[PDB]
RNA sequence: AAAUUGCCGGGAGGGAAGCGGAUGGGGGCCGGCGAUGCGCCCCGGC
RNA sequence: GGCCGGUACCCGCGCGCCGAAAGGCGUGCCCCUCGGGGCACUGCGCUGCAACGCCCUGCGGGCUCUCCAUCCGACCCGUCUUGAAACACGGACCAAGGAGUCUGACAUGCGUGCGAGUCGACGGGUUCUGAAACCUGGGAUGCGCAAGGAAGCUGACGAGC
RNA sequence: UAGGAGGGCGCGGCGGCCGAUGCAAAACCCGGGGCGCGAGCCCGGGCGGAGCGGCCGUCGGUGCAGAUCUUGGUGGUAGUA
């Protein structure tokens, strides 16, 4: 007998490859692998491991913000490992260099038409095996609807937790629990 | 065809600097065998000085009138003798941090008023005492093994504890036994790369483990007396 | 342009040579064993000759 | 009931699965459908297939007055208007409403 | 798809993963929402505050298409505007966008706009909408 | 190989028609791939005569005696079927052969990979010819 | 002929792991099931009952499905599926379906004959 | 097909039998159950 | 004296001679000063320990199969229970049948597609094994794109650490 | 233990691939040989006399020892009362 918990052993849980049997992305996990073990490029590590990720720990990232988070630095490659979607409420978009898994169409041809690029990641291991003078962005991870329904619970102090109602109005979640007049104010 | 010579030439250059390395090592063990033969003569001789010089301050006193009280002792090694079932959960928690999570491992410690009220509060689970040269030597030896990158690596030969320790400058497994028996300024690194020594049930038995070494059995301090159970251990 | 040297090493773990009792173990761990052993051999001559 | 969940309130309390209906019948209905179009244009022709002519209208309600669409048909002073006597209206393929108001 | 459900992984294994102890009975809480006052008042009040009770004043025959009122921010009105005609203009001449041939009846003040001037001509605005497109250098018209 | 051979060896790696399998995906599990242009006839991407361009063929002849043929396609045609291959007919000695094998698949750089693997099922393949001839005389458990 | 493997073949257990209690009863069929019971004193491992399969007793991932013969078997149907072991002969060792009729079984004996693969059922049907 | 039954042959038994580990005796069965080939050589022909 | 192992590196071998083989044989510096001792420059390659047996279609070899013998161990399963071998219940035996499914709403997670959009799901058109497939509409159908108010109503002027 | 997950085994269809079979398919029988920790699987011999199997994907009325379980058949009791 020795005293330990679990005899040692890792009860933690990370992805060691991707969920998704999709050729082209199999084929892109080879190269970073690769990358990974001969290069030693901190950047390339970042690079494999969130290509073994799920859609939701991708989140897009709209060209509005990455123009923001661009500006001033176009000699640099934006680098997201996810979508790059249009943003209308923009206007001005600098010429510049952009790595992503995907881009959607009137987001391609919006960087394309400033005199950019639309790099995958085959594409930036050759023009920067290990990940120099790039800009390496996530998008907003917390952004989603459901992120709202999460921590505290509704109906506690201080709390600002999204309910689950099937509706909206005054016969929805409003009286006992929400106001002085009905009981108590949560 | 371009992308084969382009490939040769490369391992040739990758073959040629090898070498180089290899050359370059050579001579560094060349020096090193005699800077570890120096370090060796002096341990070995500074301990006979030691041995020597206690008998000969204690012959200075007697023939004064007086007595020669000795340097307090600052090296225990302490062995778990209990096992793992039923613990209290104070007593589970000191075991932890004295790395003695299995019966009959073995651990060195340092003297402190700190390190002292530790055993005290998990005595009835251990034995420990004073070692000496001998039982330092032959457990660090024998059954000595090197925490290398999480990992136990048996202390088979002096590069393991160059790139264990290193920058501590303990370069040999002899000057690993002296920061460890002379306490050192890196005694603290130099006992944290030790893994727990796994002892032998030990050969010719225990008396009553539940007692403590003073009723008769077994626990507590046993303060010279741990070298005779080292010899049976190990 | 920036890969490292490949590595085609196999290390593998060694065999355990008895640390105590085998001569090419005992010296490549502490060379000055041999003197050591020898100074004391030496002296255990003198001192059994002597009566 | 348990855990954070929306409540729940499903209205099948009743012998619901007696008033089960499937639609396992809609490509036969498309079919019917088809041969009835069909079979009517034989019988009309050469008149066209849409039917008599509907005239514009705006919708109702606020949401959709700015759009306009079919309505039943023209009015008396539309069709007195045009010329078109009342009762051969219908006959020549002009539907007609008595009741719809030119405002 | 049966093959994949876990009903099928606990075959041979006596109490099909519901326990051998509290077992699984028919309804041992009560039938759907029972209890929302009475044994199930905590997680009523915890999850669902504001459940209980009878707040506002009834509308006998709401009618929804009365409230319809589709909205648009300012940062939104030039992606209305075609390139070509975005490029024709001049200092003072603006392009004039008809928001509710968009579908849209009020406009709203969200976001920022560009120096070039807009004309927006809708049914319905905010303080800040039109005083965001004067500061752009256009103008507001009302219709219905 | 109209597209890469590495995106054609992900296609065709779980399932073909040349891969028997047997003895289900435990630990059991034994497969081979029987297409022709395979040496070893083993599923697996060096060996595979479907997710190479350069691949090597080693096979004894219809009805005749002592002739083995050997196939090697070619990069550029591998959108022409019927001329894909190269194919050379040898009913020389087995030392002369297993020079046309290396000359055709070592010392021109197509395949060095598979240098061993062609000679040893020439090797195969010209023993499996004198005794269909000659008879069995041996029975090779010593 | 001669075959690669040059390493004893341990086992360590020969025996089957028979169900419990399918001595007692004739219904009960010798196939392993686990016990499940709350009292089982086979779950429970009392010494002296019948032991369970383990990980533990799993055999040397280098002579694992070798047969006696210290081949490997693969199951032919035809002449073809035949031809596959070509390169294999000294590792892997053919057998004929059991339901491959006589007629078939002479031809691929003949075949295998000449590509040297040993194979364990050549006498039968015949 | 099984439960269950008869006949023939074999085996064991002092108030249960069956069972798990060992091995010893009997059976019964296993020829991929277990090899006789490879290198130098001298002819005598292919 | 017991158990394991038998070498692709660690050891070891060839490159010189002697010797059946152990093993020995050279030079120079330091040391005592006998014995002799210690250090020295180091290079190329090579690199699975052996010797004899027994049997060879036998009355041989082994076997995970069957029976039997002996020693050691060994209470009947399922179940509820703090606790079952129970003087707790169910079970004489065998075969076959025999129990978390379908549907609607919602939720988290994961996969796929598109993305400020997204659905073609009621219809229409077309379709010759197809009740399939394929095309079409939507400029506002659902959900999303904006919220706070009981309501009348108003509706995000652009972030720093 | 209660409980959760992963990876496998097995049964029957459907879309595909690869095959066996009157020179004897399925089912069943065996003191036959083997493989796998195991679920199970492969082969031998027999019986039978016309169908069957493996692999990839997918699907389901898919795995029994119990329920005083359902239906059928069969014992001991007993050549007894
Ligand atoms: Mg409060
Ligand atoms: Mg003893
Ligand atoms: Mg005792
Ligand atoms: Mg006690
Ligand atoms: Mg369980
Ligand atoms: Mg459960
Ligand atoms: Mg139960
Ligand atoms: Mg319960
Ligand atoms: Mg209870
Ligand atoms: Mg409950
Ligand atoms: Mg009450
Ligand atoms: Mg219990
Ligand atoms: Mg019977
Ligand atoms: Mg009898
Ligand atoms: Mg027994
Ligand atoms: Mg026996
Ligand atoms: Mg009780
Ligand atoms: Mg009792
Ligand atoms: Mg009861
Ligand atoms: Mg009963
Ligand atoms: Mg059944
Ligand atoms: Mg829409
Ligand atoms: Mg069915
Ligand atoms: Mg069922
Ligand atoms: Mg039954
Ligand atoms: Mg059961």
């Amino acid at each position: 007998g020795i005293d330990l918990v679990a005899g040692g052993r890792n009860k933690r849980t990370k992805r060691t490859a991707p969920k998704s049997d999709d050729v082209y992305l199999k084929l892109l996990v080879k190269l970073y692998r690769f990358l990974v073990r001969r290069t030693k490029s901190q950047f390339n590590a970042v690079i494999l491991k969130r290509l073994f990720m799920s859609k939701t720990n991708r989140p897009p990232l709209s060209m509005r913000r990455l123009v923001r988070f661009m500006e001033g630095k176009e000699d640099k490659i934006a680098v997201i490992v996810g979508t790059i979607t249009d943003d209308q409420r923009v206007y001005e978009i600098p010429a510049m260099k952009v790595a992503a898994l995907r881009f959607t169409e009137t987001a391609r041809a919006r960087i394309v038409n400033a005199g950019g690029e639309c790099l995958t990641f085959d594409q930036l291991a050759l023009r920067a095996p290990l990940g120099q003078n790039t800009l390496l962005l996530r998008g907003p991870k917390n952004a989603r609807e459901a992120v709202r329904h999460f921590g505290k619970a509704p109906g506690v102090p201080h709390s600002h937790t999204k309910p689950y109602v099937r509706s909206k109005g005054r016969k929805f979640e409003k009286a006992r629990g929400r106001r002085n007049s009905r009981g108590f104010k949560v | 065809p371009e992308k084969v010579i382009l490939k040769r030439r490369r391992e040739e250059v990758w073959a040629a600097e090898k070498k180089q390395k290899v050359a370059a090592e050579k001579i560094k063990a060349a020096e090193n065998t005699k800077v570890i033969y120096a370090r060796a003569e002096q341990y070995a001789g500074e301990y006979e000085a030691q041995d020597k010089e206690l008998v000969q301050l204690k012959r200075e006193a007697r023939m004064k009138g007086g007595f020669y009280v000795s340097p307090e002792a600052k090296l225990l090694f302490v062995v778990r003798i209990r096992g793992i079932n039923a613990m209290h959960p104070k007593t589970k928690k000191i075991l932890q941090l004295l790395r003695l999570r299995q019966i009959f491992n073995g651990v060195f410690l340092k003297v402190n008023k700190a390190t002292i009220n530790m055993l005290r509060r998990v005595e009835p689970y251990v034995a420990y005492g004073y070692p000496n040269l001998k039982s330092v030597r032959e457990l660090i030896y024998k059954r000595g093994y090197g925490k290398l990158n999480k990992q136990r690596i048996p202390l088979a030969n002096n590069k393991v504890i160059e790139e264990g320790l290193g920058k501590h400058n303990i370069i040999c497994i002899e000057d690993l036994v002296h920061e460890i028996l002379t306490v050192g300024p890196h005694f603290k690194e130099a006992n944290n790369f030790l893994w727990p020594f796994k002892l032998k049930a030990p050969l010719g038995g225990l008396k009553k483990k539940r007692n403590h070494y003073v009723e008769g059995g077994d626990a507590g301090n046993r303060e010279n007396y741990i070298n005779q159970l080292v010899r049976r251990m190990n | 342009s920036v890969v490292k040297p490949i590595n085609k090493e196999v290390k593998r773990r060694e065999a355990r040579k008895n640390p105590l009792k085998n001569a090419a173990a005992v010296l490549k761990l502490n060379p000055y064993f041999g003197t050591a052993r020898r100074m004391a051999v030496l002296a255990e001559a003198a001192r059994v000759k002597a009566r | 009931v348990k855990h954070n969940n929306v409540i729940p309130n499903g209205h099948f309390k009743k012998h619901w699965q007696n008033y089960v209906k499937t639609w396992f019948n809609q490509p036969a209905r498309k079919q019917r459908r088809r041969i009835a179009r069909q079979k009517k244009a034989v019988k009309i022709f050469p008149r066209p297939t849409s039917g008599p002519l509907r005239p514009i209208v705006q919708c109702q309600t606020r949401k959709y007055n700015m759009k306009a669409r079919a309505g039943r048909g023209f009015t008396l002073e539309e069709l007195k208007s045009a010329g078109i006597p009342k009762k051969l209206a219908p006959t020549i393929g002009i539907s007609v409403d008595h009741r719809r108001k030119n405002r | 798809t049966t093959r994949f459900k876990k009903n099928r992984k606990k075959r041979g294994h006596v109490s099909a993963g519901h326990g051998r102890v509290g077992k699984h009975r028919k309804h041992p809480g009560g039938r759907g929402n029972a209890g929302g006052m009475h044994h199930h008042r905590i997680l009523f009040d915890k999850y669902h505050p504001g459940y209980f009770g009878k707040v506002g004043m009834r509308y006998f025959h709401k009618l929804s298409n009365r409230f319809y009122t589709p909205t648009v921010n300012v940062e939104r009105l030039w992606s209305m505007v075609p390139s070509d005609k975005a490029a024709e203009a001049g200092g003072d001449k603006a392009p004039v966008v008809d928001v509710s041939q968009f579908g849209y009846f009020k406009v709203l003040g969200k976001g920022m706009l560009p120096e070039k001037p807009i004309v927006v001509k809708a049914k319905l605005i905010s303080k800040i909408a039109e005083k965001k497109i004067k500061a752009a250098g256009g103008a507001v018209v009302l219709v219905a | 190989t109209t597209v890469p051979g590495s995106l054609v060896w992900e296609l065709v790696k779980k399932n073909n028609c040349f891969l028997i399998k047997q003895f289900g995906n435990s630990n059991a599990k034994v497969q081979f791939s029987k297409e022709p242009n395979n040496l070893y006839n083993v599923h697996s991407y060096k060996f595979s005569g479907l997710a190479n361009s350069k691949t090597v063929a080693v096979q004894p002849s219809a009805g005749e005696d002592k002739a083995v043929v050997l196939s090697t396609t070619k990069t550029k045609k591998q959108n022409t079927p019927a001329k894909l291959q190269h194919k050379t007919l040898m009913r020389k000695e087995f030392r002369k052969m297993a020079k046309s094998v290396k000359n055709q698949v070592c010392d021109n750089y197509y395949r060095p990979d598979l240098t061993k693997p062609a000679l040893a099922r020439l090797s195969a393949v010209y023993r499996s010819l004198q005794v269909s001839k000659s008879g069995i005389k041996k029975k090779n458990r010593q | 002929a001669v075959p690669l493997l040059t390493r004893k073949i341990v086992k360590k257990r020969v025996k089957h792991f028979k169900r419990a209690h399918s001595d007692r009863y004739i219904g009960l069929k010798q196939s392993w099931r686990r016990p499940k019971g709350i009292d089982s004193r086979v779950r429970r491992k009392f010494k002296g009952c019948t032991l369970m399969p383990n990980i533990g007793y799993g055999s040397d991932k280098k002579t694992r499905h070798y047969l006696p013969n210290k081949f490997k078997k693969f199951v032919v149907h035809n002449v073809s599926e035949l031809e596959l072991l070509m390169m294999h002969n000294r590792t892997y060792c053919a057998e004929i379906a059991h339901n491959v009729s006589t007629k078939k079984r002479k031809d691929i004996v003949e075949r295998a004959a000449q590509l040297d693969i040993v194979v364990t059922n050549k006498l039968a049907r015949l």
